[PDB]
């Protein structure tokens, strides 16, 4: 997330760009 | 070895080889008009519709397109419809469209996949554990919990199911209750279970807990690779950037924004006590389960590179200053925020989730005592008109035993070494 890390996943995935 | 190969697609297994020969030879153009032609034959085949999707598949890399790439997750979807498809096969077209769609970011249409997948194979405990993930990646923890206690009440010592429930569990604060199906679940070894998020968690659970045996799993963990060290247990990170927990000014060369920032505190001040008395609705509680105890809250004028349009017209000059500093306002893997603690606070020791980012810090108002930052080794303290730097990527604690409220202005930088290419491709956090 922001201050800290307790998400599974923080990015987000757009393929090959 | 698998069965893809129904009686139908039996009686032109010659003509199917020849196009598939062609694909694992590398002739991609010419496989695909192969593998066109035998789906125009024979529309009924689902070997010939999944060798058209593996090919445009295979184009889709080659060229690096998403929307070639679209077309294969349209045909591999395709191959289900077909009459008479053997189980293999079908697991295996459903399964790499799933994984497509998860590349494309189409992580709701990756999640319908699973879910059809699921229900085409209620006994395949993997296709649970993968439709969890499609409801984690959605952000969907409730459902994704309940996959995960339908997969253990079935194989209860599935590591890569308990990692899985303990995650969720430490995300819902059920930190004694976590520490096992973490612990348990890494030292499953099972695939998909040796993964930096889950000693993080198990670790820091473990802090919040009292025990001890912590730091030999973050040690651990930085033996597989996850952490740059047992102290720096950022996930997100480019290797090399120079890792220390405090900074100087002149040790970022932001020298300019750091003098900016110090030059101009009042200012940044007056308009953040004006958004605390007209609009505390736009400071935000934290909501990242670090606060042991106390009144902790934000208010966002950057986050992600993006800025905040109706929180700079409460804070509007400072946002126009911060303008003429890209090295802040463009940082997509940090923020801009206000920061006031009350007394009574103490944050968890935590980490972020990045070491391509400073935070500066500026204070506004600061209690004569009770309040001070922990970075790694080093407790310091804040001052009004003054920026502190440390690397939030470190771990750090904080202790807010005041008589009165405190108020900092938290700037995130690029960490200095990244170069231009790098804070224009990093994917956003
Ligand atoms: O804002 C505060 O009082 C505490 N700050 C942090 O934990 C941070 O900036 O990473
Ligand atoms: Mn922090």
């Amino acid at each position: 997330x922001k201050d800290g890390l307790g998400e599974y996943t923080c990015t987000s995935l757009e393929g090959f760009e | 070895k698998p069965k893809l190969l129904n009686k139908f697609d039996k009686t032109i297994k010659a003509e199917l080889d020849a196009a598939e020969k062609l694909r694992k030879r590398g002739k991609i153009e010419e496989a695909v008009n192969a593998f066109k032609e035998l789906v125009r034959k024979y529309p009924q085949s689902p070997r010939a519709r999944y060798g058209k999707a593996q090919c445009e598949d295979d184009l889709a890399e080659k060229r690096r397109s998403n929307e070639v790439l679209r077309g294969a997750i349209e045909t591999y979807q395709e191959v289900a419809s077909l009459p008479d498809v053997p189980a293999d096969l079908l697991k295996l077209s459903l399964k790499r469209r799933s994984d497509r769609q998860q590349f494309l970011g189409h992580m709701r249409g990756s999640l319908l996949t699973l879910q059809r997948l699921v229900q085409l194979f209620p006994n395949d405990t993997s296709l649970k554990n993968d439709l969890g993930v499609g409801y984690l990646l959605i952000g969907d923890n409730d459902n994704a919990k309940k996959v995960y206690e339908e997969v253990l009440s079935v194989t209860p010592n599935d590591g890569f199911a308990k990692v899985h429930y303990g995650f969720i569990l430490k995300a819902q604060n059920k930190i004694a209750e976590s520490i096992p199906y973490l612990k348990e679940g890494i030292e499953s070894g099972d695939p998909g279970t040796d993964d930096g998020r889950f000693y993080f968690h198990l670790g820091d659970a473990m802090q919040r807990v009292g025990n001890k045996e912590a730091y030999k799993w973050y040690e651990l963990g930085h033996k597989r690779g996850h952490f740059a060290s047992v102290w720096q247990r950022s996930l997100y990170n480019v290797n090399g950037l120079k890792a220390q927990p405090w900074w100087t000014p002149k040790e970022t060369g932001y020298t300019e924004l750091v003098k900016s920032l110090e030059r101009n505190w009042k200012l940044i001040r007056d308009e953040g006590l004006a958004v605390m008395d007209k609009a505390k609705g736009l400071f935000l509680p934290e909501d990242e389960n670090l606060r042991e105890k106390g009144d902790w809250s934000q208010f966002t004028l950057w986050q992600q590179g993006r800025r905040n349009e109706n929180a700079c017209k409460g804070a509007p000059k400072t946002c126009t200053l911060l303008e003429k500093f890209p090295e802040t306002t463009g940082c997509r893997r940090g923020q801009i925020k206000y920061s006031i603690m009350h007394p009574g606070t103490h944050v968890w020791p935590h980490t972020g989730p990045t070491n391509c980012r400073l935070r500066m810090h500026l204070g506004l108002v600061i209690p004569k005592e009770g309040c001070k930052i922990r970075c790694a080794n080093e407790t310091k303290t804040w001052e009004e008109g003054k920026v502190l730097i440390f690397d939030d990527s470190f771990e750090h604690e904080v202790w807010q035993d005041a008589s009165s409220f405190r108020l900092i202005f938290i700037v995130d930088v690029w960490h200095p070494e990244l170069t231009p290419q790098q804070r224009r491709s990093l994917p956003a956090i």
